[PDB]
């Protein structure tokens, strides 16, 4: 992902390498380090794609949760818009199924 | 309202909507055809249109000419232009890659590579398969004419060969590494693995020990012994130090370079794997053996080419003991029209092979026994060209067209004999011995009368209707030979 | 000249080598076809009749096959064990889960414990597939193909790491009704072939064979096959002068009419083996028409393999070598002190069908969608009849006498065949009363 | 010719063999595109037409002796064949309106062949209930009968029989006022009869395949049918005969002569790019390879001929050796066949690989300009009012239509005697008049 959107190598630590790191105090900064990357990097992909203006926009025409449109799925957005649809329009909407 | 686990499941509403979708599918294609012009893909929303034009601009007037058109023919669906290509191979359905055109102000543009579904998955490729790889698939990626391209790529597998056989090569270029991820005492497969065993020829030999994840480094060589390819691996370090034996230059021929030139350029028309096989040496009736029956189903047959890849009736006569080999009812060509069965292979040999009638059909019997075993023995092979993963485990897990290969994890295992097969080898042994339509195939009733007379008396073919009846029997009502048009129709 | 000098010169003859149940002498006297009777296949649609449906298969029939022969054992287990809900196999789950699935090599070679895959079903992991790690699991015995739940850890989706199997749950037994309680005691002979040497085609222990039916008189006596052997030398480069249906004939009628005066019924039981059937398992009844209206009430001919209740005394009949061909791919926590022949047979027991394991051995023809009909156990038998290359048994597993008694004839030498005492007990006491009372294993 | 008129509902419920199938579809396929190129090039009242259908209908096993009740082979044939090919033209509208209007034009020269006497018996038994008029009645109401007639000339109410229908069956008639009603009655002649029949045959028939298309894909799934549904038409043609083997002997040095007197426009048009510009592009190359191939000529001849060409263009013969000989030698040998090994047909000429700047290969009547064809014609010595009916031809797609006159005329013959579908046959049978 950040080879491709942010066009940034990564490197990644297996984790059998990682109790050796702890030997020495060096290892285990750039250990930290690597994290503090990687948050930065997750920081900066989610900014790129700008993935909180498109969920508010889509659960605003939908009419649905934030939470559930920032989980995925399609299907739950579609039907909350035709709920609201059905509703306005005086009818019966189905249940749920289970 | 397609999705089966929805709030608002409609599935006549679905069906509607997909034939509706199909419907206009075909509509398109059949109005772009009638334009006179050629559809190279169609997938579902997308129409992919080989232009067969150089200029950009005849291109967007032609696109957009289009776009009109089928704007006219509805109201609000609206085909729209999306993207041009300077270059493209299609492999198989959903697989390609291509020069993507940027286009500049004013006739000149930007071309971008693109791939998809061109992973190599198998790190156990030596050096000169890879660079062999990569020079073509640069050649190919290029902007020259397809002549061009062709005659480079063919000057460069010819140039390879030589050198491999000459044996210019580096040593370098013939080291192969794979990476191991269980005891070299653990491996089931053992005998087939050449990593596995020149990793435990390491292990009981001398020093360090390989585990888990450590890397193997092998060679192929010629022992003499006639022991399979796999079995007959070396180390790199054993193999320069030692002098008994030398580079086995066709399995770097057939099983290194040849998968990786073929995997791109077997789509080119003109350009099979025969022929980059006979580029390479003198490999190609070898190759044909090594060649696949289905992969021909791509494109009603004569006698001649239908029973070409069956196996011809071979039976040693019960009192000389020479082999004789049976591929159709008579034996030459003109005036001299014996029966195969009239007499022997062998010369001095003064037995009529009909007279053992029953031993032939004794044996016939046993020839069907075989190859419907293997028929059911469920061979499944790989594919792709470079993973070639043999199995007899089906897996659960299918693709959109068969099962999905679980070591290289997007690929179709293909049966190895594949039912037609077993069904056109059962037709030829029915025709081997069937004269009553042999007969007929005479142009003239005089050749027949006179053959008929001469030698096909009632008794010879009652026997001939005797060994026909043996397959028959066979082919009446197993194989669905039969189609039951109740349920074609019903 | 030479052929069959070695077994006419034998000295075992009428030497007993196996008994079990009831100490009992030689004299197995029966009333021949004196009583009632009682012989009918039972089961699925009945063990196929017609000669065939296909010789063409389709990958997605066997597929559907396969997970619904997943779906239902592990439906089975579910309700037995109470499980709350499977897991997915490629779902990460820091607790222990259960999975189903089978178990499945990763290679084209033995199975052991470091190549153990399992492959989930279709309903759950979308056949997805995982390696096993057995390093913490104490008791176990797998084969490929085998549907099992496990109880394990995985925590990052890509192996399991197994800590409990579950033990596999036979059918019920075969429920007696008030009828079948009424019938009197019989005997039943079973044999198995070649019924000649490597070397001959006189067919002398066939003529053998005849002359102990005739003496003894049973009430019953199945004859497995090959009655043509194909790997037979004489027979495997067709040096005969004669068609093989024609033989095959001629053996026929010289078995029914050699015991005619016995009056005991006979059931020919076909194997792959025979050179003029079509090798594919199932495989359906002999074709015979050459019968007269007398022997239509004496001879019988079932399918293979073949649910047959005799005097409502149910038998599994199976001439294929499933005891050799799943005994040497399965792998096993215990080699010390265990017996190897009373597992396979729990594992053919609890497996629910005739042939469990999967892929079959390389040489064996296998039609799946007659398969999943025509070769599945309807209920647990009362007695099992396999036999088998390997040494003659009788033991007594799960309630089932299981009784192999090998080949009559092995090799250049003569082998074994078997008797049993068929008679029903009270129904009330302490359930499961075995039938079978008696087995002999006898030399020939 | 025998009682083979029928209208196609109740699908059989019989079992075939596969091969059964084939040949059945194949021929089916073949009765159909005769049925076309009859009516493209002839009219449907001539003697040529119905001695030349009824010939197809012969030879193709349509029409012939009689059995035992149940199995008449002409009839299963006629049967089976058409509720196979409704399968295959069922899926797209363009191959729905082909088959339809291929399937009517059968149906009405099979209604003309039988007698004024069978026709009653055959509507009678056809759907439930059709009757006629004796001659009492027919006496009796003969004048208001020919006064509410079309235009028919003359008050001859002939010994043409008359039918009485009910009226609203009749209603495309009754509606313009051009039939005779009493008691509801329309009493109509032959000619709006079989009028009547065709319209519900098309009726029905369009029924018919719209129903199938539905149920198509519970079908695709047969990998046996496979080469049924999507390729009848794609690239192999109907019965193709010009393949690989045969027996010939064609000189090299009259290769001149052929291309002006035998060769087909195309394989001229490839003949003249190569002795011009010593070159050809790959499509080019192959095209005219395979055809010269087909004509007898062996590998050594070939390979000279190539050679000798090459060289002209003033390239390297061991550079002749290293690029194009391999590509000979693998046309001319074993495997690697279907595209590399059968001279190209007609059908994968037109629809396959189109031409571009620098190539000229294709179908002239296909790919080529009109404009650019009539130049072409021009200078082949072709008669203008010959050029004006290829140039019609042209326009109706009917490119081996104009191929087949284009034949005819060059060979000064009235008519070819077959129809045409592969250029080696074109060459073959141009040696066959010599
Ligand atoms: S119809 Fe056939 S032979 Fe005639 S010009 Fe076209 S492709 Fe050539
Ligand atoms: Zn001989
Ligand atoms: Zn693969």
């Amino acid at each position: 992902l950040v080879q491709q959107i942010l066009k940034t190598e990564r490197v990644v630590i297996p984790m059998e390498n990682i109790q050796n790191m702890y030997s020495e105090s060096s290892q285990l900064l750039y250990l930290l380090e690597h994290t503090w990357k990687d948050a930065k990097f997750i920081l900066q992909i989610m900014c790129e794609l700008n993935v909180l203006p498109l969920a508010l926009q889509i659960t605003n025409i939908a009419g649905n949760i934030m939470s559930r449109t920032l989980m995925g799925g399609r299907s739950e957005r579609n039907e909350f818009l035709l709920l609201h649809a059905f509703y306005e329009n005086n009818y019966i909407v189905p249940d749920k199924q289970i | 309202l397609g999705f089966s686990y929805s709030r608002f499941y409609a599935k006549p509403l679905a069906a509607l909507v997909t034939y509706k979708g199909r419907e206009i599918l075909m509509h398109t294609k059949e109005m772009v055809q009638k334009m006179n012009l050629e559809v190279i893909y169609g997938d579902t929303d997308s129409i992919m249109i080989n232009t067969n034009s150089t200029n950009l601009e005849e291109v967007f007037k032609l696109g957009n000419k289009v776009k009109s058109e089928v704007n006219k023919l509805y109201k609000l669906l609206e085909i729209d232009i999306d993207g041009v290509f300077k270059s493209l191979l299609l492999l198989k359905k959903k697989k390609y890659a291509a020069l993507v055109v940027e286009p500049t102000s004013d006739g000149n543009y930007v071309t971008k590579q693109e791939l998809k579904g061109l992973d190599i998955v198998r790190r156990d490729w030596c050096d000169l398969a890879k660079d062999t790889g990569n020079f073509v698939i640069g050649q190919i990626l290029s902007d020259q004419s397809r002549d061009t391209i062709v005659e480079n790529i063919q000057k460069r597998l010819i140039e390879i060969g030589e050198n491999v056989l000459n044996g210019s090569v580096p040593v370098s270029q013939f080291e192969i590494n794979k990476a191991l991820t269980k005891d070299p005492q653990d491996y089931p497969d053992k005998k087939s693995l050449p990593h596995v065993h020149v990793a435990l020829w390491i292990n009981s030999q001398g020093g360090r020990k390989v585990k888990a994840g450590d890397t193997v480094s092998y060679v192929i060589c010629q022992d003499g012994s006639n022991l399979t390819a796999s079995q007959r691996a070396y180390a790199p370090e054993q193999l320069q130090k030692q002098d008994n034996l030398t580079i086995d230059t066709q399995y770097y021929l057939a099983q290194q370079i040849h998968p990786v030139v073929a995997r791109i350029c077997e789509p080119i028309d003109g350009i099979d794997a025969v022929l980059i096989a006979t580029w390479l040496g003198l490999d190609p009736t070898q190759f044909r053996v090594h060649h696949y029956h289905k992969d021909e189903e791509n494109d009603q047959l004569t006698d001649e080419e239908k029973y070409r890849d069956c196996e011809r009736f071979k039976c040693p006569c019960p009192t000389c003991g020479t082999e004789n080999i049976y591929d159709n009812v008579f034996d030459g060509s003109g005036t001299d029209m014996e029966p195969s069965l009239y007499r022997c292979s062998n010369i001095d040999c003064k037995a009529s092979p009909l007279t053992f009638t029953v031993q032939l059909s004794n044996k016939l019997i046993m020839d069907i026994r075989r190859f419907i075993k293997k028929y059911y023995d469920g061979w499944l092979i790989c594919e792709e060209p470079t993973c070639r993963n043999r199995t007899r485990h089906l897996p659960l897990q299918f693709s959109r067209t068969g099962p999905l290969c679980p070591a290289c994890m997007k690929a179709t295992l293909q049966p190895e004999y594949s039912d037609k097969s077993l069904y056109t080898q059962l037709c030829f042994y029915r025709y081997i011995f069937d004269a009553e339509c042999a007969l007929e195939k005479l142009t003239t009733d005089h050749e027949k009368d006179k053959l008929k007379k001469q030698f096909f008396t009632p008794k010879v073919l009652q026997d001939y209707r005797k060994l026909k009846n043996t397959a028959e029997q066979f082919l009446s009502r197993s194989g669905y030979s039969e189609v039951n048009l109740s349920k074609l129709f019903a | 000249a030479t052929p069959s000098q070695k077994y006419n010169s034998r000295s075992n003859r009428g030497e007993v080598v196996t008994s079990f149940g009831l100490a009992q002498g030689v004299s197995w006297s029966g009333r021949g076809g004196a009583g009632n009777i009682s012989l009918k296949v039972l089961g699925c649609p009945e063990a196929l009749t017609g000669s065939y449906k296909s010789m063409f298969q389709k990958l997605p029939d066997i597929r559907e096959v396969l997970t619904c022969k997943i779906e239902e054992l592990g439906s089975e287990l579910k309700e037995h064990y109470k499980i709350e809900a499977f897991t997915p196999l490629l779902a990460p789950a820091q607790e222990p889960v259960t999975l189903l699935g089978q178990i499945g090599c990763d290679s084209n070679g033995k199975l052991n414990n470091k190549s153990v895959i399992l492959e989930g079903d279709r309903e759950h992991s979308s056949g997805a597939q995982i390696p096993v790690d057995l390093s913490e699991l104490k008791e176990y015995s797998l084969f490929p193909g085998q549907v099992v739940i496990m109880e394990g850890i995985n925590t990052t989706g890509r192996k399991l790491v197994a800590t409990k199997l579950y033990e596999g749950v036979p059918l019920p037994f075969y429920q007696p009704t008030e009828e079948d309680a009424d019938f009197e005691q019989s005997m039943v002979l079973v044999a198995c072939g070649p019924y000649t040497t490597s070397d001959s085609i006189t067919y002398d222990p066939l003529l053998d064979l005849i002359a102990v039916i005739n003496h003894d008189r049973p009430d019953v006596c199945i004859l497995f096959g090959p009655f043509l052997d194909a790997k037979h030398e004489q027979v495997e480069n067709c040096l005969l002068t004669s068609p093989f249906e024609d033989i095959f004939k001629q053996c026929l009628r010289t078995i029914i009419e050699g015991t005619r005066s016995s009056g005991s019924h006979l059931v020919f039981v076909p194997s792959l083996r025979d050179v003029h059937h079509e090798p594919v398992y199932p495989q359906p009844p002999f074709s015979y028409s050459d019968l007269s209206r007398e022997d239509k009430k004496q001879v019988q001919f079932v399918s293979e393999p073949c649910s047959l209740s005799i005097n409502g005394v149910i038998f599994g009949l199976t001439s294929t070598d499933l005891l050799f061909h799943l005994g040497a791919e399965e792998i096993s926590s215990s080699s010390g002190t265990s017996d190897r022949f009373s597992r396979i047979l729990k594992h053919i027991l609890t497996q629910r069908s005739y042939y469990p394991l999967y892929p079959p051995q390389e040489d064996m023809a296998i039609d799946y969608e007659s398969f999943y009909v025509y070769a599945q156990l309807p209920v647990t038998p009362d007695v099992l009849i396999i036999p088998s290359e390997l040494r003659y048994f009788v033991k007594d597993v799960l309630g089932c006498v299981c009784v192999n008694p090998g080949r009559l004839t092995k090799g250049q030498v003569g082998g074994t065949f078997a008797r049993l005492y068929l008679r029903r007990p009270a129904a009330d006491g302490a359930e499961r009363q075995s039938p079978c009372i008696a087995v002999q294993v006898v030399r020939i | 010719y025998p009682h083979c008129l029928q209208f196609y509902l109740q699908p059989p419920s019989e079992n075939i063999s596969l091969i059964e199938f084939e040949n059945l579809a194949i021929d089916r396929v073949k009765l159909l595109k005769s049925v076309e190129n009859l009516g493209v090039s002839y009219v449907k009242g001539t003697e040529q037409y119905q001695s030349k259908l009824e010939s197809e209908l012969r030879k193709l096993k349509f029409s012939y002796r009689e059995n035992l009740e149940d199995e008449y082979e002409p009839r299963r044939r006629d049967h089976i064949s058409h509720f196979i090919l409704r399968l295959a033209y069922c899926q797209s509208e363009e191959l729905r309106r082909w088959f339809i209007q291929q399937e009517m034009d059968l149906l009405r020269f099979r209604f003309s062949i039988l007698p004024k006497d069978k026709i009653q018996d055959f509507l009678k038994d056809s759907q439930l209930q059709f009757e006629a008029i004796s001659d009492e009645e027919k006496t009796l109401r003969e004048q208001e009968i020919v006064a509410s007639s079309p235009s028919l000339s003359g008050l001859k109410l002939g010994f043409e029989s008359i039918y009485k229908i009910p009226f609203a069956d009749a209603l495309d008639l009754f509606r313009g006022r051009k039939v005779y009603l009493e008691d509801g009655f329309a009493y109509v002649p032959l000619k709006d009869i079989v009028a009547i029949i065709l319209n519900e045959f098309r009726a029905k028939l369009s029924k018919a395949l719209a129903l199938t298309a539905r149920s198509l894909p519970a079908v695709q799934s047969d990998e046996r049918l496979q080469p049924l549904l999507n390729h009848l038409s794609h690239s192999y043609t109907g019965q193709d005969y010009s393949t690989q083997g045969n027996v010939g002997k064609i000189s090299l040095d009259q290769i001149d002569l052929l291309s002006t007197k035998s060769f087909p426009p195309c394989m001229r048009q490839l003949h003249k790019a190569l002795r011009e510009n010593h070159h050809l592009r790959h499509g080019g190359r192959m095209q005219y390879g395979l055809f010269l191939k087909g004509i007898g000529l062996t590998l050594e001849q070939a390979l000279q001929f190539w050679k000798q060409e090459f060289i002209k263009g003033k390239m390297d013969p061991d550079k002749f050796d290293k690029g194009y000989s391999y590509n000979i030698r693998h046309s001319f040998g074993k495997e690697g066949k279907r595209t590399d090994y059968t001279p190209f047909s007609c059908l994968k000429i037109i629809l396959s690989n189109p031409p571009s700047q620098g190539d000229y290969h294709g179908c002239p009547f296909r790919h080529s300009d009109p404009e650019l064809l009539k130049q072409k014609l021009q200078s082949y010595k072709i008669s203008p009012g010959g050029i004006s009916q290829i140039l019609d031809l042209v326009k109706g797609t009917h490119y081996q239509v104009a191929c087949q006159k284009y034949f005819e005329m060059i060979h000064n013959v009235d008519d070819c005697g077959f129809s045409l579908n592969h250029p080696n046959q074109f060459f073959c049978e141009s040696q066959r008049i010599l």
